């Protein structure tokens, strides 16, 4: 829910 | 003198910004929305002289005594306008209270890149009577009077 | 009984001793070992109360139970004035905790020797809030005063 | 199409801690002052795509001569590493951009005015990040892009 | 006719004030861990005088005039200046001592310790404060030749 | 060059320090060690004037001295004439240039009234201020009408 | 944006150096090296504009002198043989820039000396014969200091439209 | 990093 692209 | 407000909202809108134009005094290129203080400083608020320790919340003790919540939206965004009820119940949802101290306040209102008018941002504003300012990091519009005009939501609450 | 458990962190050469043993064994330390740290105490008629400071004189290379902190950093100084975030954060880091009941003083300064602006020397001690004093131990300024404001930090916190 | 940058700076200020988190995106909490790879990334530089093979180096188009709003030892070695810079390459007109780094901490001393005046002393551009919060790190790294295009046309 | 004695920390330019005064060039660098006791003749202020001066690195009984220094591109050089104020006054065992706090290397714009600080604490004891740097020969001549009239002074 | 030595005389628990060191050094010392005194020093504007005050905050154990009591004393304003006299016995003079001074007035707990601190400075010709270093009242003022009083002596 | 290249040539005891280091580095200065030429510069609020002053006391050196936008050009009003060096330096200046028509402006420096033998007659038909403008600057009084720089601007923006 | 010096 939340990492990069 | 003293409060202890927080600063609700997604990524992208600019949540720490106005904590940090604010309190630190410059427009914060890019401040990662990935890590939250819990900041602070004093002002001479409205004739009185308070303490606003903020919390640049970011998805205990402060989310409970949040006595005045900051849950903005953005001007040139859409979800995060959207997104204020899973914002708006959230914060009733802890305090399980239908009052609890809140403006709402719309950032980014710099940009002639917006889709997100007064409009919408008084309807929905006047959907809770909590009052609603347009603010801008860049700039440092109503960026105090978004921080001040809570406390004056607190002020009220309680007497 | 009535009682406080306080501590004094710092670097050395700052005088962090030269406050601990001016308020209790009353005479200007020209110098004391920086390299010791004993647990000293002294009963005092603090604030129309009547409180024991077992005070300790921390130099690093207990903090759990530090009730007050006396974080200090030297104002003819300036690499232990920039130390007190790593001081700062440090108290709170073994407390885990982000209100832990402190002031932060500004030592020696009866030098002219001085370049830490009571600005810094403010601004700082305001972005924690908690107090600021000016002491120096070879005149006994804010030195109790120092202490003695610490001892409010610690009834506040609690009540 | 590239650039070569070089990261001057003493130690205890941040040169790598900028240099990892612009490349590799986190703030390394510590980095050995003692090496430096030649690292790089490609971005999309400003309506441009550009590669920034940088050089965070600790003892050439765009160098980063940077030092710490929280320190002064570090502010005040920027002749020597100011010169240094014209020593090597023999010119009196070389792209910097002298940056204030870990403008995050509120234990600082080095006031803005500083961190102009002495800018504003070679005209350079001026910015201060904090790879603790990746603020001006990039536009750091960014604005000295747009020195080197300059000195060029 | 007067002994000067320069006092200061590493680093000021302690030397670079002492060799382009007398020596007349900018020392690019002097090994502080020597000591002479330097001199020259000038015609000083309206009079005909030898600055034998010495250039100390840590005549300190009768040190006329002590040219006490730090460095405005330096902090512990500025905040030592009491370690250098009292050990002056130590040895004379007065209060009063001729003597004139300079701000050296005011060529640098790497500079920190500003002219206010250069002067409120020059202020606490009346004595004179000038700006060097030995780049230029700014004040560098300014600040030998204006404690002789310090020790001029204190005499009469 | 223009400048001034002056002394500042009284017991100890007035705030002979408080005076010297909200003048020159500026903030209310909280506290200040009675057994210490140095000879303090500033550079000020003085009336339409550029000289040079320096001080001397003495405690025992001059051009114009700051014999001084506290407002919420007793003992201490009973001590001028031994300290009165202390001054003109050094000076060997009947007319030394002064200015008695209450300080303290800050405080509600007083009892020394602005009478005994008149008839008593009438008594010797010399002014009478009320100073504060709370408050930084006539501290200055005390200090600078001393000047006066070196100015005229001279001429 | 809006730069300046200036320098600033003159004699050896007439001030060069003085009325660079006042006007940026804004102090008295006693004495300079007049030995050493460092290029020095300045951001300033020039006239309702924002313009960078890099400057350059002569005593790279080619990229100045040689896009010198405009050279100041400066004798000392105690002085008489730095007055007659005006020759020698504009010829100088318009030698290198093979231009007749280079902006600059001839300042009387050091005019706060009462030991003054160039009266602002000299200091004014000869600055009239070349059109270019005259001021009387003085660095230990801050006088016309930025006056001339400032004025040299006004050559520089004229010469190109 | 203990040391005197
Ligand atoms: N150029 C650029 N600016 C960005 C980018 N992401 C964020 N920003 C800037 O940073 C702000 C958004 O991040 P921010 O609002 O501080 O995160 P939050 O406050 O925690 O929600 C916006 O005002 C943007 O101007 C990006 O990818 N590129
Ligand atoms: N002998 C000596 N004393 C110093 C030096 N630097 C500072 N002091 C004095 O030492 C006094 C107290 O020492 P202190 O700093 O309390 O020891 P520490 O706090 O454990 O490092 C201060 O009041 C200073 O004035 C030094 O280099 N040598
Ligand atoms: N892991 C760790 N990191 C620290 C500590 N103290 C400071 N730091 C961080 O580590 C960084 C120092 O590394 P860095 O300055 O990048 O090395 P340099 O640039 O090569 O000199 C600073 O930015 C601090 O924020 C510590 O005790 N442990
Ligand atoms: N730029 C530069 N200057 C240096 C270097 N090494 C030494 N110096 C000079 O060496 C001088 C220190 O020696 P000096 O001041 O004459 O000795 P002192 O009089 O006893 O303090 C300084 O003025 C520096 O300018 C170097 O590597 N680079
Ligand atoms: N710690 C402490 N400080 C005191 C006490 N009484 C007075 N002081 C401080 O000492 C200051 C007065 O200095 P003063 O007595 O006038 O100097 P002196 O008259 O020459 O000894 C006052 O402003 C108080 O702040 C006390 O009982 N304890
Ligand atoms: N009386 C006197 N004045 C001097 C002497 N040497 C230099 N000066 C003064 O120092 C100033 C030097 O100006 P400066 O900027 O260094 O000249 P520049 O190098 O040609 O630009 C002049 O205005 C002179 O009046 C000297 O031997 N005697
Ligand atoms: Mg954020
Ligand atoms: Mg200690
Ligand atoms: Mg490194
Ligand atoms: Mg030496
Ligand atoms: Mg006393
Ligand atoms: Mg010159």
């Amino acid at each position: 829910l939340y990492d990069v692209a | 003198t003293e409060y202890k407000l927080v600063v609700v909202g997604a990524v992208g809108v600019g949540k720490s910004a106005l904590t940090i134009q604010l309190i630190q005094n410059h427009f914060v290129d890019e401040y990662d929305p990935t890590i939250e203080d819990s900041y602070r400083k004093q002002v001479v608020i409205d004739g009185e002289t308070c303490l606003l320790d903020i919390l640049d919340t970011a998805g205990d003790q402060y989310m409970r005594t949040g006595e005045g919540f900051l849950c903005v939206f953005a001007i040139n965004n859409t979800k995060s306008f959207e997104d204020i009820h899973h914002y708006r119940e959230q914060i009733k949802r802890v305090k399980d209270s239908e009052d609890v101290p809140m403006v709402l306040v719309g950032n980014k209102c710099d940009l002639p890149s917006r889709t997100v008018d007064t409009k919408q941002a008084q309807d929905l504003a006047r959907s809770y009577g909590i009052p609603f300012i347009e603010t801008s990091a860049k700039t440092r519009q109503g960026v105090d009077d978004a921080f001040y005009t809570l406390v004056r939501e607190i002020r009220k609450h309680k007497e």
